[PDB]
C-alpha cells in the first residue's frame, strides 16, 4: 500500500507519538521474524529438493 | 496537486482606513532593513484612529482556499494604544469556522529582540464559500492565499541531494 | 441544578447562543451576560461572542 510512514507531533502529544513509535516496531518486529524463518524454511527446502531429484536419478538408474 | 498563491485582499485598495506600510518590525529584516511577511500585512492606525475593520471574502476558486491571519499581542499599554483604541477585539468566521480573539497585553520574555507575542492562526475556505475577518485592533491581516486540492504523503527532513 | 437520581450515567446536552447584533442580543435577553456550567468533574464558563457571521 501507498504509505508515508513519517509522523509528527508536538511537546503535549507525546502519547500519540508512542502509539505511532509502537506500530512502527511492532510491524517491523512481525516482519523480521517472518523475513528470517521464510528464508531459513525454503532452504531447507531447496536443498532437501535438489537432493531429492538426484536421489530419484541414481534411483531410476 | 493544484496549488496556486494569489492576492486575495490587495494592498493598493482593500485598506482605506488603515496604514499598510507601517507594519514592519527588526524581528523580520529583509537588506538588514526592517520588514515583515510577504503573505500578511500589519495594520498600524491611520492618523489617531483605527476603526471598525470589516472585510470579507467569497471563495469563487473552485477549489480550497488556505487563509492565515495573526493576533498581535503588544507588551505595553503604551504600545497597544500607539500602534491601534484600548479595549479591542478580532472576529473571524467562516460557515464553518468561528472565533474571537482578545488581546493579551503583557511583557514576557525576550525573544529576537521581542517582547510581544504573535499568534499565527488559519482555516480552509469550502469552494464557494464566505469568510469574514472582523476587527478594532491587532489583527494582521491575510494579503495572500493559497489555492488547492490535496493528495491522500508525508515530510523528510534532509539534507541528501536532489536529482 | 440536577442531581443524578438514575443508577447510571446521564448524558447532558446544551447549547450557548450566539447572536449577530446587540439589537437582537437586547431583544432576546441584558447586555453583558455569562453562563456557567459545572458538575463535580466538569467545569466551564461560556462567554457570548456577538457577530454578524456569513
Amino acid at each position: 500500500q501507498f504509505t508515508a510512514v513519517g509522523k509528527e507531533f508536538n511537546h503535549l502529544e507525546k502519547r500519540i507519538e508512542n502509539l505511532n513509535k509502537k506500530v512502527d516496531d511492532g510491524f517491523l518486529d512481525i516482519w523480521t521474524y517472518n523475513a528470517e524463518l521464510l528464508v531459513l524454511l525454503e532452504n531447507e527446502r531447496t536443498l532437501d529438493y535438489h537432493d531429492s531429484n538426484v536421489k530419484n536419478l541414481y534411483e531410476k538408474v | 496537486s493544484s496549488f496556486e498563491r494569489f492576492e486575495i485582499f490587495p494592498k493598493t485598495s482593500s485598506w482605506p482606513n488603515h496604514d499598510s506600510n507601517k507594519g514592519v518590525t527588526a524581528a523580520c529584516p529583509h537588506a538588514g532593513a526592517k520588514s515583515f511577511y510577504k503573505n500578511l500585512i500589519w495594520l498600524v492606525k491611520k492618523g489617531n484612529s483605527y476603526p471598525k475593520l470589516s472585510k470579507s471574502y467569497i471563495n469563487d476558486k473552485g477549489k480550497e482556499v488556505l487563509v492565515l491571519w495573526g493576533i498581535h499581542h503588544p507588551s505595553t499599554s503604551a504600545d497597544q494604544q500607539s500602534l491601534y483604541n484600548a479595549d479591542t477585539y478580532v472576529f473571524v468566521c467562516s460557515s464553518r469556522y468561528s472565533k474571537k480573539f482578545k488581546p493579551e497585553i503583557a511583557i514576557c520574555p525576550k525573544v529576537r529582540d521581542q517582547e510581544g507575542r504573535m499568534n499565527y492562526y488559519w482555516t480552509l475556505v469550502e469552494p464557494g464559500d464566505k469568510i469574514t475577518f472582523e476587527a478594532t485592533g491587532n489583527l494582521v491581516v491575510p494579503r495572500y492565499a493559497f489555492a488547492m486540492e490535496r493528495n491522500a504523503s508525508g515530510i523528510i527532513i534532509s539534507d541528501t541531494p536532489v536529482h
